């Protein structure tokens, strides 16, 4: 272990930890996220801590935090996950779903996709430039 | 369904994005 | 310089927002 990487979670973690006393609670992740111009509901807070909250005590404190950073995607249900929310709007079950039906359904849909972000999505999900996006080996690739 | 599933897709790109 | 600060609550915060759309479907 080096003080090069304890050094900017133990800021990062500050920055949410405003009050200083080791632990981040809704309505400091929630101050967070509003200062970056979201809106959160205090629901939606409740939800995000209660993922990454192992004793049950409703805030996140540094070892979880730490763990939480280090885990990212790769929770072994995140493949299974993330390809049969693919599934769902690939009607035929090839496997397959066409760029331009990812683009129509990123972007319609809830939590919508810039027209940016949705441009560099179909850039690194369809390899070919063909229109075909096989979505188990886009999630592969997401999912280091 | 879809709306759920549009999210998921969207969170899991906004996270590989931030690299 | 705080911006490798920044950087990594932005990311926690898409993190947790990727663990409850995960949770949710
Ligand atoms: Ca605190
Ligand atoms: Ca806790």
């Amino acid at each position: 272990l080096t003080e090069e990487q304890i050094a900017e979670f133990k800021e990062a973690f500050s920055l949410f930890d405003k009050d200083g006393d080791g632990t981040i609670t809704t309505k400091e992740l929630g101050t967070v996220m509003r200062s970056l111009g979201q809106n959160p509901t205090e629901a939606e807070l409740q939800d995000m801590i209660n993922e990454v909250d192992a004793d049950g005590n409703g805030t996140i404190d540094f070892p979880e935090f730490l763990t939480m950073m280090a885990r990212k995607m790769k929770d072994t249900d995140s493949e299974e996950e993330i390809r049969e929310a693919f599934r769902v709007f690939d009607k035929d079950g090839n496997g397959y779903i066409s760029a331009a039906e990812l683009r129509h359904v990123m972007t319609n849909l809830g939590e919508k996709l810039t027209d940016e972000e949705v441009d560099e999505m179909i850039r690194e999900a369809d390899i070919d430039g063909d229109g075909q996006v096989n979505y188990e080996e886009f999630v592969q690739m997401m999912t280091a | 369904r879809r709306m759920p599933a549009a999210n998921l897709i969207q969170a899991a790109w906004r996270l590989y994005s931030t690299d | 310089d705080i911006m490798p600060a920044v950087k990594t609550v932005i990311r926690s915060i898409r993190i947790l927002k990727f663990l409850v759309a995960k949770r949710k479907f």
